């Protein structure tokens, strides 16, 4: 029979689709960030201050205020990450089947992948092991 | 079919090429009806006359009225075959327009603003307090009155490749719209299906969703579903899930989830073409001048156009003459030749063409080179030894009766060549090349200053050896033009090299090759139209003399007209040697040959001479 | 009084910095005017994507205005028109074919699914920006969904149904005693000039191409009526104009009006149909030549509103808007594009540049000279604030 | 691009303080390569003694780290190699005569009792230091039982049997984009460079002696292959180099790497065969000259992981390691050693000093100028693209 090279064709399609999926989610994450850029800085500041200190009561109050102000946006992030992960796992299973069928077919010859026999080098090895086994017989 | 791979087939021919055989009968009936062979012969005459796109459709049906109007069913058959619909209109009233300005004209202040008529058409606005009622105002309104432009110009028009880019933009925006809408409808349908899955088997059977479903702009989903199924069998489904959302919208959703996948892969497969199609088209759409001019003066440097130019000057001269204002015209076209070195420069290219050309035998190639050299030297009155030495020193630094080359007015400063078309054509070809080269040379000094002042893009010219050194830029243009004429350089490299190195101010040379191909073929046809040979002979006989009378000027005109028919025209090319002023007059046959009268007694002489023969 | 001058590159002034409010609405990009219609709101979305991958949100405050209510839309427009806009729909168009010709809605300005949403989004963005500029909370309000300067009091022209710019200006007028409108769209700003024609509390200046060109208004002697006399300024240009020419026309007049009219705030319309390669315009400006106008008005130091507008080739106006948004935060963006999702729209090189063509220029020094000198001549009564 | 200067007094800067986590395991000193071998783990123990008796333990936290597991070793080594290491003893060597021939075992790297346990201790300390550095606990993490930088992914080379630095950097890379490795042994750090040669996330920088030496690699023109080109810096030097010379070569190379590569986790090998008096090396470095490197790499302010290495005169490694550890705690020690259980080994005057000799310096201002110019040239293709927002490394 012939060889229509289906592995490499599906691999080309996959590798073209991979970077389009990701960037929508990356922009979604960038959009989520833009709310947390006047909350995370001063939160980190007040936390390290309280960690390395009559007023500490007001400080802890401020820290809880900022904490539960910033809580909602931290579930957005992991929701988006979960859908991103499921999409990329679909793409990865696609890719791996295409790859394994390319290798299982001969769209990559098995003398070009796993190299040559006896490879002008490797005479050193045969000499060494031959001597070991010889004086093992001696 | 396992062993052999698959091949694309040539093509399937269109449908409207192989369906003809039912109508081949009617024409035998028509032949029988017309009876005679000659009437039928002129019938086929006009049929073929149409099939070669010579006359219209209504006029064709009128000519077939002259033939087969005698038969009503036959003529109606023919009428509907060619689709000649009845122009059943004699009672037609050209009706007025509904709009333009039925209502509005009153006290108008300034160019484009007029007062609104004072009437209680007052529509009350809500949000306005006193401030918004005093700053915003509604007495005056602006209406365009496109008042003559008091000017005149041409309108910009899009290059050919800009439009390809616009169409590509619109195609990909439409793909994106369809795929995004399909996704959003997938979302809404998924929410509904999830509401429907977890229920009891009797709150399903009675579930109904109203039109809209929760989409504030609902129509999209319907649209989407239409495009997925069709616009025939799509309303049926759009309604079948408006009355059974429990069983017929896990099927409409399983299919949107196929069409999303497929339509995105299709977008990818055609973005391959969209991508390969953009490197080529983008960069050649930023040069508007070098791409407009190319076609413009590829199709305007033809015989008809320049004749029409000079004859237009002639006709408006004479109709201004019909007006009493101006007395009368002297001549039509004016040329000045300040720099003469350019002449040899043109030869720098001229026979440089022929040394490469194959469409001529080398002997007659020597002959037309002789044409060019002797002709320039005799007409423009620069020594043949000068062109000799220019030729020799040229290939040094870049290292003979003309009749058989082809085969009282004292103090003669002016010399007139009374020529037919081909001579005029070849001459103004020469003149065009000369003036464009002189224009590209005048500023060559500051061009050298351009290329030097540019101190450190396109690296190709670097390795190519196509950059511009601080050398003589004008002579480098000469050299590169030679290069492309002989083929030392394909086109686009010449193009972008000249463009960036010199400026975008040198587009008028992007076609130099072609225009030289216009003077190595017209001069060759000069020596093969024997009548023009007689013309050039009479010219050189009249020119090699130093003194002659105006009567022999009339004689010259007479038997130079001898060789050209009554239909053909003549142009007189006067050349004055002091300033190399070359003027051209458009002469009709019987009227006077040369300069109009200054006083009246010189043409008392004209009268007696011209009527004396 | 016109002096030719080259175009020296863009230099960000660090002696002035400001806090930028940049409004947006993630739904504006789902309303499509039609199938082949030139105007796209997709435009705005594209610009957002670029701003999100250049990290410009770390320097300004993204908001989402509240969609304006009918009783604000009814400050400028009339009630019948707002009702008709809320009711009309591609579903029930025939029942309206009476008023559909009174309000110009249907011939060139089509009806699409949810045009009232878009109108409200634009008007709300602009009104919120102007409100926060009145309340000291920022110095620059940026709204790329506004800029519909062609809408009339009772009519919809040029894809512009709601004239949110007049709303924003009426808002700015509550706090500041004088405002200056500056239109650099290739078309005349007919709506705003018509709205504010016979007042002096707003001065209008447009840089438009005149002749046989939509919308046919904007002639050199149109200078307003009665009280607003000399308080309108039109600059009719001609085809092919380029960065150096446009700059030598733009900077002197802006400087003259800022020196003589003494404004308290400025509004800037940044239409992208005056770039090179447009679909409906015939100027030849480049990205830097466009951004220079924004820069030169920013360097004056007053409250400024920056509204979007025309521009009907998507990638060009996206790049240009992102570049001006960078240079508003006193930055100059790298000239490579980051991989966003609208990436393939930017072939074949994928850079942040809008290149001009060698198109012929038609504005000769005599034309610009007499234009500018007679403008300066009529501007000698605009002196007291 | 090199002007020679005098060697300035080493001095701790007060604007930054660290949280040193010191890793030690009282078992390690108990292993011995054989009769005459130059490698003696006992010296690590000796250094511990001084740390205890100088009062230096009172500003850091001393931990035993759990030994590394077989499958943590096979992250870099092969299964056959590690299985050999685990099964071979000085008693059954006769039944591994092939593998010993095949894995480079027998004279320069013999098999002793406790080979696998010693390797476990080294690798465990390195990986636990890296992990504790990832969790934001400590700033510096010291592990003197690790730094066996000559070991091959499938071969024992040069007194080393397991490359614990590779495992450490693999654990450091889970959370960091770019890791720098500095190697100031007298031999070339060839195992780590061979391991991270075709990548750009680990930049290796060796300062070694190139000649008729060991291992034989690391020229000025060996700078990386593939996407790792220009991400391998070698500084070959000649005999006799001393403190002033070495400092003037070492500081600008490291400072330019920090400005360009912008790494934000440094691993530092502090081998001690590069001291005057060592029995295999041939430099002429003092103790202050060898410790100013540590002080300079610390004056930057990014997570450091300090490890051991060479040093074949036990006294001098012990003293310089104790002094370096005192310097990481912002403490310049005193020169008189306190009484400890090794109050021998420190003849003849019992002080905290390493003394240089008068042997001649074969490195002159033109060889070094040429080397450093070639390096500064190679070292400008290794920056980050302009649109890539960082975390202020
Ligand atoms: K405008
Ligand atoms: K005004
Ligand atoms: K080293
Ligand atoms: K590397
Ligand atoms: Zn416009
Ligand atoms: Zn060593």
């Amino acid at each position: 029979p012939a060889n229509l090279f289906p592995g490499l064709n599906d691999i080309t399609d996959v590798l073209e689709e991979f970077p389009l999926a990701t960037s929508r989610y990356l922009t979604l994450l960038h959009e989520i960030d833009a709310k947390c850029v006047h909350s995370m800085p001063n939160l980190n500041e007040r936390i390290d201050k309280f960690l390395k200190k009559q007023t500490q009561v007001r400080l802890l109050n401020n820290i809880n205020k900022i904490y539960e102000e910033l809580m909602p946006s931290l579930e957005e992030k992991m929701h988006v990450s979960s859908i991103m992960l499921d999409n990329l796992d679909r793409l990865t299973s696609r890719l791996e089947l295409a790859y394994e069928v390319a290798i299982k077919n001969t769209e990559i010859p098995r003398g070009l992948r796993l190299g040559v026999d006896n490879h002008p080098a490797m005479h050193l090895h045969h000499e060494l092991m031959e001597k070991i086994e010889s004086k093992s017989n001696s | 079919p396992s062993i052999v791979p698959v091949v694309p087939e040539p093509t399937e021919p269109i449908e409207n090429n192989i369906s003809l055989n039912e109508e081949v009968t009617f024409f035998e009936k028509a032949k029988r009806y017309i009876g005679n062979k000659h009437l039928y012969t002129e019938f086929l005459k006009i049929l073929n006359l149409y099939s070669q796109d010579i006359l219209d459709l209504d006029d064709l049906v009128e000519k077939v009225d002259f033939y087969l109007g005698s038969n009503k069913e036959l003529f109606t058959w023919f009428k509907n075959f060619v689709g000649y619909q009845e122009k059943t209109k004699c009672i037609e009233n050209i009706v007025h327009e509904k709009h333009r300005l039925d209502l509005d004209l009153c006290e108008a202040f300034g160019p484009s603003y007029k007062r609104l008529p004072k009437s209680d058409t007052f529509m009350p606005c809500s949000g306005r307090d006193d401030m918004c009622w005093e700053v915003l105002n509604d007495e005056w309104v602006g209406h365009p009155v496109w008042a003559s432009e008091d000017s005149g110009f041409i309108a910009h028009r899009k290059n050919q490749y800009e439009e390809t880019l616009f169409k590509i933009e619109e195609e990909r925006h439409e793909y994106d719209f369809y795929i995004e809408s399909n996704l959003r409808t997938i979302q809404c349908l998924e929410t509904i299906v999830n509401k429907i899955e977890n229920m009891t088997e009797n709150e399903k059977a009675n579930f109904k969703l109203p039109p809209g479903l929760g989409h504030t702009s609902m129509t999209i989903y319907k649209k989407v579903i239409r495009k997925v199924y069709d616009k025939e069998r799509g309303f049926e489904i759009i309604d079948a899930l408006h009355e059974h959302p429990a069983v017929t919208a896990p099927v409409v959703l399983k299919r949107l989830k196929q069409k999303d996948e497929e339509w995105r892969r299709a977008q990818r497969e055609w973005n391959k073409v969209w991508r390969e199609l953009e490197q080529k088209v983008f960069f050649k759409s930023l040069d508007h001048l070098g791409l407009t001019f190319k076609q413009a003066d590829k199709k305007l440097l033809t015989t008809k156009q320049l004749i029409s130019e000079i004859s237009s000057i002639k006709v408006d001269q004479t109709n201004k003459k019909i007006h009493w204002l101006t007395p009368k015209p002297k001549s039509q076209l004016d040329f000045d030749f300040p720099d003469k070195n350019i002449f040899y420069d043109i030869l720098c290219l001229a026979d440089t063409f022929i040394t490469h050309t194959t469409a001529y035998s080398n002997p007659d190639k020597e002959r037309l080179k002789d044409l060019l050299k002797y002709f320039i030297s005799l007409f423009f009155s620069i020594s043949f030894e000068k062109i000799e030495e220019s030729l020799y020193s040229h290939k040094q630094n870049v290292s003979m009766s003309l009749l058989d080359i082809l085969h009282i007015i004292q103090n003669r400063s002016i010399f007139n060549l009374f020529a037919n078309t081909n001579i005029y054509i070849f001459f103004r070809h020469w003149t065009t090349i000369y003036e464009r080269l002189l224009e590209i040379k005048q500023m060559n000094e500051r061009v050298t200053k351009e290329i030097n002042t540019r101190s450190t893009l396109s690296s190709q010219l670097s390795e190519m050896g196509l950059d511009f050194v601080g050398e003589d830029a004008y002579k480098q243009v000469l050299r590169l033009s030679r290069r492309l004429i002989n083929g030392d350089l394909e086109h686009q490299w010449f193009e972008e090299s000249l463009r960036q190195a010199y400026n975008n101010k040198a587009f008028k040379l992007y076609t130099i090759d072609k225009v030289t191909q216009s003077l190595v073929k017209h001069a060759h046809t000069l020596m093969t139209d024997a009548k023009t040979a007689e013309i050039m002979a009479l010219f050189v006989k009249d020119r090699n003399a130093s003194t002659t009378s105006a009567k022999d000027q009339i004689i010259y005109r007479l038997q130079v007209r001898s060789h050209m028919s009554n239909t053909e025209n003549m142009f007189r090319i006067e050349f004055d040697k002091r300033t190399l002023h070359v003027s051209i007059q458009y002469i009709a046959l019987d009227d006077l040959t040369l300069k109009e009268p200054k006083a009246d007694e010189d043409k008392w002489k004209y009268y007696v001479t011209s009527y004396a023969l | 009084v016109y002096e030719a001058t080259p175009f020296d590159p863009i230099t960000v002034k660090p002696s002035d910095k400001r806090r930028v409010a940049y409004f947006y609405d993630a739904d504006v990009g789902n309303y499509a005017y039609g199938a082949g219609h030139p105007m796209k709101p997709h435009r705005i979305r594209m610009a957002h994507s670029l701003i999100m991958n250049y990290g410009l949100y770390k320097k300004m405050e993204i908001y989402r205005a509240k969609p304006a209510t009918k009783q604000e839309m009814c400050q400028f427009h009339t009630d019948e028109y707002i009702d008709f806009l809320s009711r009309v729909t591609p579903d029930n168009l025939e029942m309206f074919k009476r008023e559909s010709v009174k309000f110009n809605v249907g011939d060139d300005c089509p009806v699409f699914d949810g045009l009232y949403e878009y109108c409200s989004i634009s008007g709300g963005g602009s009104m919120e920006g102007a409100a926060r500029l009145n309340r000291g909370k920022c110095d620059v309000a940026v709204n790329y969904a506004g800029g519909l300067h062609h809408a009339k009091k009772s009519e919809a022209s040029g894809f512009c149904y709601l004239n949110d710019i007049v709303l924003g200006i009426i808002e700015l007028l509550r706090y500041h005693p004088r405002v200056l409108y500056i239109d650099i769209d290739v078309h005349h700003g007919d709506g705003v000039e018509e709205a504010f024609y016979t007042t002096d509390r707003v001065m209008t200046c447009s840089f438009h191409k005149y002749g046989e060109f939509f919308p046919g208004t904007g002639e050199l002697r149109d200078i307003g009526v009665g009280a607003g006399k000399n308080y309108a300024v039109n600059v009719p240009l001609r085809d092919g104009i380029d960065d150096a020419t446009y700059r030598s026309v733009f900077e002197p007049v802006i400087k003259k009006i800022m020196e003589w009219y003494q404004p308290s705030a400025v509004v800037l319309q940044c239409g992208g149909d005056s770039l090179s390669g447009d679909r409906l315009g015939c100027f030849n400006l480049s990205m830097e030549g466009h951004a220079n106008c924004v820069n030169y008005v920013k360097s004056f130091g007053i409250p400024m509103m920056v509204v979007g507008g025309g521009g009907y080739t998507m990638r060009n106006v996206a790049r240009t808007w992102c570049f001006e948004t960078g240079l508003l935060n006193n930055v100059v963006l790298d000239k490579d594009l980051p991989y966003n999702e609208y990436y393939e729209y930017y072939g074949p090189d994928y850079k942040l540049s809008v290149r001009p063509s060698n198109m012929f220029n038609v504005n000769t020094p005599e034309y610009l000279d007499k234009v500018m000198t007679n403008i300066f001549a009529n501007l000698e009564n605009t002196k007291y604030a």
